[PDB]
């Protein structure tokens, strides 16, 4: 309880990690170890009961975040690890289960289907773009398709759980954990042109409560590179 | 493996006319079923299709305030409803169905529907 | 020279031959390997992952996530059935779809096992009891909660724990997994009473898969360009 | 939109020879046309899901090309059978458009 | 029964991935394919349960002809002999069939007879990379990825002809070799649109029923 | 990735370097090529990045045929044989088809029917001196060096044919083999002008630009 | 006899394969070898060598020995350019002519570092200094002598030494070479003030060149006879 | 690459030859083999077992 | 990968014609490019040449105190300029390509001078 990172410090408490693998370090590359890691929390999300979904572009939402995000413009490669914590806090009155998923290259279906969709509706920074329980319709020229039940993907749903995942239900659990390694084909790729991870969360059974609760429930996401090293002079 | 559809009709300018296209031989909720218009002075003209999994219907802007597009998972059908009948509704309307995203393999007969006194 | 005598079948092309080739490009020294995260050696590892099935079909969730909630209200009748879903392969059964449903089309004969865990996502101050039932194959489905106890079942009080697993055997009557009300529900003042139940399906043991063929549920007319 | 224009709707030619049919666009719409046939009694079949393949099904005496707005058909060997009507109709933008008819007719 | 459900008890079939035909004088016939398996939906479905993979490649030719209706006057011909260029990506391609692209030496060819066994070639891993990549959320382009491309293949006539026109149609077969496999993903729920991208339409979770009882 | 840029990776290609045609009944169809690298364009610049070679040399020929329009009647031919005749340096040279100079016991020839795999041969180093001089800075006419010249090839059918004439085309393919490569030299910048020597007409140092800033 | 039995690929000539072939002079007994000096066994060992770089193009230098020279003057403003090259590959660079830059061209891909050596070819008896600043990629062309200080720099003092190396990387923005007055030109009574600049370009460490293909410098019509 | 030689009898079919075949479907792992009674080896056994015989024949 | 002349002209003699000859499909300053006259009375004749690399021409003695040949590197082109028109100067002009030291392989389209009053 109450870990500390550089000047940000969170209080917790099960994890689940990657593929059973930690993350762990590799011209000649060195790394930024003391200016990096620290805790960046996203905003909050109000989850009600007329929600569907969010989701996050991994090295998109770190983009504009301070002393890590100006590290991307000084340079061209670098490979990276993650950590994500996401809580949701409600009471003993409230009720309802989430999905948290964590997608390796999750490549995005648009609303038509001659164009590919533009890079303003795949990744805002720091903020949760939001799945839809409906159709996008086919005049939309550059839009995601976000029908909830196919993920954005053209998959099921309900088969998202191959990937690595933790079932956060309000009756017995109140948050969850989720330590990623680096995923990738090549040891260093371009950081500007490569979202390699997705952060997704998919209320499955919506949110209930009785007249008088809270007609909200937020959720915290807090992201936390590890491993991070960089090509460079 | 083929479509049909109903039978030619006729109708006074100003009452409703509804038409079918009954699919057979394949999974009638995966594909969606279209629907073209053939005026005989000119070429074909779009009208709009039916997503029959979910009942999600997008029309042409130049059909938008008549056409009504269902569909049901029983009997395996689809239709149409020309609303305020005019003397420019007088063609042979087709149902088709669009696979590979912009080619119409499968096509119907065609029924002629004209306005009259 | 050496004297050599050819026999039949050769110069054929059977598709399925294991020969040599000359290679292409030679002298081209491709890239070395890397270790990379999560590699698969066979397909039983994907089966044996856990996925949400969709228990509530019902014509018109279908195109929605409401396909997987099992709906749960506090009725007034004693003793009332939740869902129940049979075990016949193939004829559209809620197994089909899932992540193990979709690796077993792969394959013309298959055994083994299901793992049918259950998840309660309602409120925390609810109480309630379920049976359980599996009906085997040649008994036909129970009509009543009597007929139903004296099979095989699991009483599933709720408020204990939140998750009830039901081991089955599954082969290609073939079975029923019921489900009846054994209690009411229970609420306290202030708590919604109707709650939701969502069910995983996975592979309990190793499988036994032979003769690979072709899934139906793929296909094609023109080549996509 | 965009208006597809076969602007000569009459071809007429005897048996044996070369026709080719053209539709011209509007805009450049980077190969993906389709070339349908609709017979006189009303049926409606696709011929040409390209530029240049064909149908599985549809003899080889049909050949399409084409590049950027201008786009062709062809076919060497006029038979009996082939006396119908032809359209083209691109898949890039939203609507599809289709272009106008064209029928064909023996010469003397 | 333990080992048909492995990788390569999964991957290592032989498919038909690409069928065309070419005629000789017209000099507009003479054959061109990526390579890729994006076009056939039954293999596509298998490769696209993982997300990066790396095999050898070995492909074979089923090359026939036919007669095409000539003028008159006795056509007796000899033998056929066909070419088949490998073009590595980032190599100089033809534009005609008459040209100097075909004569370069770094495009490695096959050339073969009419009445023998196929032509068989095997290409190994060729990319930059260790893996090809089959899903890739980025841009190079949306989605695109330059870093897996394997190539393009080219095939012609050598054999001038005078009196008869011959047009030869070529069937590729395609078999991966040494499959490995990283990162399962799920199976395709919707049809299949388009090659290069990932674009659907959205459908339904299951086959539908009446009663959840 | 060490490997690719070493000597036998660099020159050990196969390139086509010559294509000919000859008919039968003509009298003066038949082949002829002196070996020798200074043809095409792609080798010459590789073969020349060194003063002294040593290689083996290693042929191999692709025939086809075609049938030239003859009067009528029935057109049916058996299969044809080709010989392919090396001369070595400083031997005797046909020059008519028919000619006693074919016949000669030290000219070694191969024959080929059509319909087979192609004849290919082989040549060891074959020169007096101990490498063969790319550039030769001297007289025998200047820069010429008969020292390395490694012999000439000729092509003929031997069927006597009646009722139909038939022109066939030859295309030679040449690969070194285990090369040696001794003095290295500039690259060429110049465009190439004459096949015997080194002329040229003076070009720029690079592409130009509008300033140095 | 012996059963043998032909596989596909049997009767074709793939024309990158290593097969035996019978001699066509056997018998012949060739000339045996002999030491000659400076022999090659890779292609690397002739880029690792100088050569004097371009940087002087301008349109009318190209066609004289003045491309290679860089001119410098006295001026007298207050911190100035002298020159300044990109490093981007194939994009009529100047280091593409060289004898590094026509090697990697028979290649696909390359990576590697690069020396850079100057000269500074004027009197003995004049004193100067100068920046050589490297931009990496990512940053832009520096507009000023005080923003290009504050990057990777060599401050080159001409009397004390007449050559500077400056090593860089080059892979397949991309950089930029850029050097600035630091002071001016001090020199003598009767000693010329208009002095020269060469650059020099090699190979520091050993490449990694890979899949081997032609080049687009030379080209062909009609046979050469 | 090595010379051999075709002898005469080579691209025949003799009906009754023991030559090696390729399989049509490998990988497929055939169902392996079960005691079941009663196994024959030769026909001679089948021979000595008794069998009644028609030594009445009669024409009805 | 083809030339492109100017168009046809008339001058009075005593003037100056100047010519265009604009190359596109390859690199401009590496190979040479030619000037040839054709009489419609004779075969072709020589002028001479450019070497657009260094600006260097040199002339057929019969036509060396009238034709200046230029050349520039940013439009790509060619010039000649014909100064002193007389009767005989009225031709047809054409510019070539050679390669490979005697082959002319790329010719132009050729333009018409004529001399009038």
């Amino acid at each position: 309880r109450s870990i500390t990172l550089g000047n940000s410090t969170i209080t917790t408490q099960n994890v689940v990690v990657g593929y059973g693998v930690w993350p762990e370090y590799l011209d000649q590359p060195t790394q930024p170890d003391v200016a990096t890691c620290r805790f960046y929390t996203l905003e909050s999300v109000q989850w009600m009961k007329n929600s569907a979904g969010w989701w996050w572009k991994l090295p998109d939402a770190l983009s504009q975040m301070g002393l890590f995000g100006q590290n991307m413009q000084y340079h061209y490669l670098g490979r990276t690890g993650y950590t994500i914590h996401v809580q949701c806090n409600a009471s003993k009155f409230h009720q309802g289960c989430l999905l948290v998923v964590c997608v390796p290259e999750a490549e995005m279906g648009c609303s038509n289907l001659n164009n590919t969709p533009e890079f303003s509706e795949l990744s805002g920074g720091d903020s949760a773009r939001m799945f839809t329980d409906t159709q996008v319709g086919e005049s939309n020229a550059k839009k995601v398709q976000t029908a909830v039940w196919n993920a954005g993907m053209g998959v099921g749903v309900g088969n998202l759980t191959i990937f690595p995942h933790q079932w956060i239900n309000l009756r017995t659990n109140n948050s969850a954990t989720l330590v990623m390694p680096y995923i990738n084909s090549v040891p260093m790729d371009n950081m500007f042109r490569h979202n390699n991870l997705t952060l997704m969360i998919i209320p499955f059974v919506p949110l209930n409560y009785s007249e008088g609760s809270s007609p909200y429930v937020p959720i915290t996401v807090t992201i936390a590179p590890m491993c991070a090293e960089y090509n460079g002079l | 493996v083929q479509l049909q559809q109903s039978a030619a009709e006729l109708a006074r300018p100003g009452a409703s006319v509804k038409m079918s296209c009954k699919a057979s031989g394949y999974t009638f909720t995966t594909y969606t079923m279209h629907w073209v218009k053939q005026r005989p002075g000119q070429g074909l003209e779009w009208i709009g299709y039916i997503n029959p999994s979910s009942r999600y219907t997008e029309y042409n802007q130049k059909f938008k305030d008549k056409t009504t597009l269902t569909a049901d998972k029983s009997s395996s059908t689809a239709y149409m409803q020309l609303s305020s009948l005019t003397f420019e509704d007088s063609a042979v309307y087709y149902c088709a169905r669009r696979s590979e995203a912009d080619r119409f393999v499968y096509w119907g007969q065609g029924t002629l529907v004209t306005v009259s006194a | 020279g050496l004297p050599v005598m050819t026999t039949p079948g050769s110069t054929q092309f059977l598709t399925s031959d294991d020969f040599q080739s000359p290679s292409a490009m030679p002298q081209f020294d491709v890239t070395p390997e890397m270790q990379i995260p999560g590699r698969v050696n066979n397909l039983m590892e994907i089966a044996e992952v856990d996925s949400v099935v969709p228990v509530n079909n019902t014509e018109d969730n279908v195109s929605s996530l409401k396909a997987y909630q099992i709906p749960v209200q506090s009725n007034s009748d004693n003793g009332k059935q939740v869902f129940g879903f049979p075990l016949q392969p193939g004829a559209n059964n809620v197994l089909n779809r899932t992540l193990l449903g979709e690796i077993l089309n792969y394959y013309t004969h298959w055994s083994g096992s299901i793992k049918l865990t259950f998840m309660f996502c309602g409120s925390a101050m609810a109480t309630g009891k379920f049976l359980l039932a599996y009906s085997p194959p040649g008994a036909g489905v129970p009509k009543n909660r009597k007929d139903a106890m004296l099979g095989t079942h699991v009483i599933w009080d709720v408020g204990l724990q939140s998750s009830c697993v039901l081991c089955v055997p599954w082969i290609s009557a073939a079975g029923y997994v019921t489900c009846w009300y054994q209690t009411n529900i229970v609420v306290p003042a202030d708590v919604q009473s109707s709650c939701d139940i969502l069910c995983f399906v996975s592979a309990c043991n190793d499988f036994s898969v032979r003769m690979l063929k072709d899934t139906p549920f793929i296909r094609q007319d023109t080549f996509y360009q | 939109d965009i208006q597809m224009t076969q602007t000569k709707s009459s071809l007429s030619a005897s048996l044996g020879d070369r026709v080719t049919i053209s539709c011209r666009a509007s805009q450049d719409i980077s190969n993906y046309l389709n070339w349908y046939q609709q017979k006189p009694d009303g049926s409606v079949k696709l011929l040409i899901y390209y530029t240049s393949t064909l149908h599985s099904g549809v003899p080889s005496r049909f050949s399409g090309s084409g590049s950027g707005t201008d786009y062709s058909l062809t076919i060497n060997s006029l038979e009996q059978e082939d006396i119908a009507t032809y359209f083209c109709q691109q898949g890039n933008t939203f609507p599809f458009t289709f272009g106008g008819g064209t029928k064909l007719e023996i010469r003397r | 029964s333990r080992s048909e459900s492995s990788i390569e008890n999964f991957l290592c079939r032989s498919a038909c991935v690409y069928y065309a035909t070419y005629t000789n004088n017209s000099k507009k016939g003479f054959a061109e394919w990526v390579i890729n398996t994006r076009q056939v939906a039954q293999l596509r479905r298998k490769l696209e349960l993982f997300t990066y993979l790396r095999f050898d490649l070995e492909l074979t030719f089923v090359i026939t002809s036919a007669q095409q209706p000539s003028t008159a006057s006795s056509v007796d011909a000899p033998v056929q002999t066909h070419q088949i260029m490998y073009v590595p990506p980032g190599g100089p391609v033809p534009t005609k069939v008459k040209d100097y692209a075909w004569q370069t030496s770094t495009n490695p060819s096959v050339f073969w007879t009419e009445g023998n066994a196929p032509p068989r070639m095997s290409i190994p891993f060729i990319s930059i990379g260790n893996a090809y990549s089959c899903f890739y959320d980025g841009w190079t382009v949306y989605g695109i990825n330059t870093l897996n491309n394997m190539g393009t293949l080219y095939m012609r006539h050598v054999n001038e002809a005078g009196q008869g026109p011959i047009k030869s149609t070529v069937r590729i077969y395609f078999k991966p070799k040494h499959v490995k496999a990283w990162v399962p993903r799920p199976p395709r729920l919707c049809q299949y649109e388009k090659q290069k991208n990932v674009n659907f339409s959205p459908i339904g979770v299951t086959t539908s029923r009446t009663d959840i009882i």
